[PDB]
DNA sequence: CGCATGAACCCGTATATAAGCCT
DNA sequence: AGGCTTATATACGGGTTCATGCG
DNA sequence: CCGTATATAAGCCTAGGCTTATATACGGGTT
DNA sequence: AACCCGTATATAAGCCTAGGCTTATATACGG
């Protein structure tokens, strides 16, 4: 070239830790299961919930301090839902290795709980109906700052707690769709919708009025059996329970059913939430790398290890880059003016890091990273707009798409996801949502015992749920379901992995068996146990990227661990009940004495 | 004898602007009457009279006005023929009594909307109106004589855009029927990057943009509740849990984003639906 | 003191779900 | 990624091996 | 005897949102 | 020292959905 051109700089390539899914990783199906095993509970409330908490989640602002602090099992607690059968619900829970008898949430832990699980559920819904319809209060209304749905609203002694509310729902109900289980499957089993069935004339027409111009345009009229409700006797949006008992009222899969509804209810007739995801989307500038259905961070794809890989390789790049562009004719004589406020003092900070490249030992090249961090920001201004190694939740863009719980992809078997909590805005102290290189740390803490629960909770620790799930989600298959015939109506794409520390481990220490490369290809686990959990992944490369996948997400699970573990025993120890500074003291001053 | 003290007589046949189309002939009736009338009662003309004839603001034109008109009132060699009397008879029988104003304003709309030639789907729409037979009778006579009416000019290219307005989008029906039945995948390969979007804000992701369509082919373009539908398609399918955006469009936004890709994948099959169109046989015409 | 007659289990094809194999 | 082939489970009648009752 | 005009609700005239497309500089630094 | 430009704002100009205002069926009064 004529000064040597600079080194392509493609911004989309180098995703600001936000890639994408595209829901087409997988125009390959493997529905397959081969991954039986006892922590394998196929549960198809599993979704819905998500879509709750998550729904909550990106609506931090909108919903008091205790409505962000549920976990996938208190809601599961709160309403009766017990994973297990495919079918919806399922009455009790097998305790122990062999125990064909099962047990209930009261046979199990403890009724003050059991109340609390329901209460607050009950608190969200008040909280989404007000939310909905009370959408008197545009944000600065009466109820500035401090969410509209408190609990004091829930404990009014007011004959009509819910039944106000309620009742200006069922005025908007056909109007604004029930949903798929609240309908009356048509009456009759021929009809369709893409079909009509009332033909209104009998005939059509012939020798029409106009001989000129036959322009027959309405050859007859038909009607559209549309999607109906139930009838006000068999539906459940109309039960009197309610009215003046809460959300307990209906089924305890109906709770759900009611409530996801709910949700999509909102944010599509919200003055307020639907009115912001507006103020979201349509801002003023697209993501570089482009709009998707689903965005996920980079690190949750390309592995702890490549997210900062990549990293060194950019990093790297735009040294050149800077300094080709520093070596020119045009720019060095443009330095006697200042041609930038940053694009000349930043060719400065560069001189005074790469001195200190090669300047120590060779063996502490591990160290540019954690140590030149920081100074090393200012470059990224005159070339990409973000990079790798960034916090994904705090840009407005990478929100409404992005699904915080996705935990990662492994092809021919699935995406996993994990339904935690909180994420956004306030007490964002102890969220594992944060820049890889922030996270690696706050975990890495956590696995070495220097960050105990009681540090934990010193920092609005409980602001994060404790209990947890992780969830493999066959996309794969909901995916050849849909783009084949959209046929989906009671089929399940959900599955419990595990639900607590230990149970993790037995996940964990499972997904080895899949890992394992079978080196058995120079030929010539337990004894008959695949009787209830098979594990050999089948040697072949198509299933080789699936390992190197699989691998990471062990890692990642692995690391995750500890500071989950301590969260379940967060809220045993603790559980609601603020630190303080005259109490503070004598609370970790305990510990001396434990120790 | 009659003892009738009045002052002016009545110059004036019927109120034609609510013409029920009928013969114009029957107006050169009318006023050979007015004339008869007249002078059978003696109201003498005057310049005052002088309203229909008027737009004047005393010229040198009414010197002869009054006195022309007078000689044609008091000269009335024709107080109506036996025979005129029975043309009267027959011509005010082949007119339309019955149809107004209301019949028509509501009639002209929906002849427009329902179809052009659609009778019945703008017949029945005028019940109270009158029968199926009876909105017919006045069908092949409007069109008949529809180069005689007040403002035909102005009452016909309001059907002719609901017309436009309706072939637009049958049209655009077929055109998204090609397009689907030329990809194997549709959900995954269906697209049609050539009319898509410039610079605007694309909230809808490709891939949700090819959804739409492809409900929209499911119930196929119907003006009627069709993209009611599909958001509760949307609302439906699964996938489409997190989407969050996707179910906070409502089903009005969503249908907008609708009137945008169906007209995107117009301006890609006019060039093939019309030509396509234009070789139709006929008995005696090969094309 | 052995013969006529059931219940549990062993044994051979038909079929479906999956890994092996290959270019 | 797309097609083979070989293989492992899993279900169903067919029928071998013991043990009760009986003359 | 009729004439000049409201009662009473149905339909059209004109307004405001939300998108889609067209025309003017922006420093980019090359040849 | 003038060239071409991909980007991005301003601003014009279309459909749709939503109120305010006349637009035609008869019934009242007076002289």
């Amino acid at each position: 070239a004529h000064e040597q051109v600079e080194p392509a700089l493609i911004p989309s390539n180098w995703t600001s830790v936000i890639p994408l899914l595209t829901s087409d990783f997988k125009n390959q199906y493997s529905v397959i299961s081969r991954l039986k095993n006892p922590n394998m509970k196929p549960v198809p409330y599993a979704g819905d919930i998500i879509k709750l908490m998550a729904f909550i989640n990106k609506f931090s602002s909108f919903f008091h301090s205790d409505l962000q602090n549920l976990s996938f099992q208190d809601f599961e607690v709160g309403l009766d839902l017990y994973p297990g059968d495919p079918n919806g619900s399922a009455a009790g829970i097998v305790k122990g290795p062999e125990d064909t008898s099962l047990l209930l949430y009261p046979d199990f832990m403890a009724i003050k709980d059991i109340v609390y699980c329901q209460d607050k559920m009950n608190l969200l819904f008040l909280s989404l109906l007000d939310l909905t319809f009370t959408e008197n209060f545009d944000g600065k209304s009466a109820k500035k700052k401090g969410p509209l749905t408190t609990w004091e609203n829930l404990k009014s002694s007011s004959k009509k707690v819910f039944s106000n509310p309620l009742y200006r729902l069922r005025l908007v109900a056909r109007e604004w769709g029930y949903p798929r289980e609240w309908r009356q499957q048509l009456p009759s089993d021929q009809d369709i919708s893409k079909p009509k069935t009332a033909l209104f004339e009998q005939d059509e027409q012939t020798p029409v009025v106009d001989p000129s111009h036959p322009e027959i345009l309405t050859p007859n009229i038909y009607t559209w059996n549309a999607n109906e409700p139930l009838p006000l006797e068999s539906n459940p949006l109309y039960n009197r329970e309610m009215d003046k008992n809460g959300i307990l009222a209906l089924k305890p899969m109906d709770r759900v059913v009611l409530l996801r509804a709910l949700t999509d209810w909102c944010a599509s007739h919200s003055s307020a939430i639907h009115d912001e995801i507006y103020k979201l989307t349509h801002g003023k500038k697209d993501p570089v790398f482009g709009i998707q259905t689903q965005q996920v961070p980079r690190y949750t794809i390309e592995g702890v290890d490549n997210t900062i890989n990549q990293f060194k390789k950019l990093c790297s790049l735009i040294q050149s880059r800077y300094e080709i562009r520093s070596k020119k004719k045009h720019f060095v004589k443009q330095l006697k003016e200042g041609k930038k406020p940053d694009l000349s003092r930043k060719l400065e900070i560069l001189k005074e890091i790469k001195a200190e490249l090669k300047n120590a030992v060779k063996s502490e090249k591990d160290e540019l990273l954690f140590s030149l961090y920081d100074k090393w920001v200012p470059l990224f201004e005159g070339e990409l707009p973000d990079q790798p190694l960034a916090n994904p939740f705090s840009e407005r863009l990478y929100k409404l798409r992005l699904q915080e719980f996705f935990l990662g992809r492994v092809p021919h078997i699935g995406d996993f996801y994990m339904p935690r909590l909180h994420s956004y805005g306030d007490s964002l102290e102890m969220s594992t949502f944060t820049d890889l290189r922030n996270l690696q740390a706050l975990l890495s803490k956590f696995k070495n015992n220097e960050y105990n629960a009681f540090t934990l909770f010193e920092n609005d620790g409980q602001s994060m749920s404790a209990q947890f799930k992780l969830f493999y989600h066959d996309t794969p298959s909901l995916a050849h379901d849909v783009a084949r015939g959209r046929n989906t109506s009671g089929k399940v794409y959900w599955y419990e992995l595990c639900h607590d520390s230990a149970t993790l481990l037995e996940f964990l220490e499972f997904l080895d068996y899949k890992i394992v490369k079978p080196q058995d290809e120079k030929k010539e686990t337990t004894d008959n146990n695949p009787s209830i959990n098979t594990n050999p992944l089948p040697k072949d490369a198509k299933y080789n990227t699936a390992r190197k996948k699989l691998q990471i997400l062990k890692e990642f699970l692995s690391d995750y661990y500890f500071i989950l573990r301590q969260f379940e025993q967060m809220k045993v120890q603790f559980a609601d009940m603020k630190p303080g500074k005259r109490q503070l003291r004598r609370i970790q001053r305990q510990t001396v004495n434990y120790n | 004898r009659s003892s009738t003290p009045s002052h002016p007589r009545m110059p004036k046949p019927h109120v034609f602007h609510s013409h029920q189309l009928q013969p114009p002939q029957l107006k050169v009736l009318y006023e050979k009457e007015r004339m008869w009338t007249a002078k059978k009662t003696g109201y003498v003309p005057t310049m005052d009279d002088v309203k229909a004839a008027y737009g004047d603001i005393s010229d040198e034109e009414e010197k002869k006005q009054k006195l022309e008109l007078l000689k044609l009132s008091v000269n009335n060699s024709q107080p109506l023929t036996e025979e005129e009397e029975k043309m009267k008879a027959d011509w005010e029988s082949e007119g339309f009594t019955n149809w107004n104003k209301l019949e028509f304003r509501k009639f002209i709309t929906v002849s427009g909307k329902y179809g052009r030639n659609s009778i019945q789907a703008i017949a029945r729409e005028l019940a109270p109106g009158k029968t199926l037979e009876e909105v017919r009778a006045y069908a092949k006579a409007f069109w008949s004589n529809i180069e005689r009416i007040e403002d035909y000019e102005k009452y016909l290219k309001i059907i002719e855009n609901e017309e436009e307005k309706i072939k637009r989008v049958k049209m655009q029906q077929e055109a998204l029927r090609r397009k689907l039945s030329e990809y194997k995948n549709p959900f995954f390969d269906l697209k049609l990057k050539h009319p898509p979007s410039s610079n605007n804000k694309r909230t809808y992701s490709e891939e949700e943009d090819r959804f739409i369509l492809l409900m929209l082919f499911k119930y196929g373009l119907d003006r009627d509740d069709v993209y009611e539908l599909v958001r509760d398609e949307i609302r439906d399918c699964p996938l489409f849990e997190l989407d969050f955006y996707f179910r906070s469009r409502t089903p009005v936004e969503l249908a907008r984003r609708g009137n945008t890709l169906l007209q995107c994948l117009e301006k890609e099959f006019n060039a093939g639906i019309v030509l396509d169109d234009a070789t139709k046989d006929r008995m005696k015409k090969e094309d």
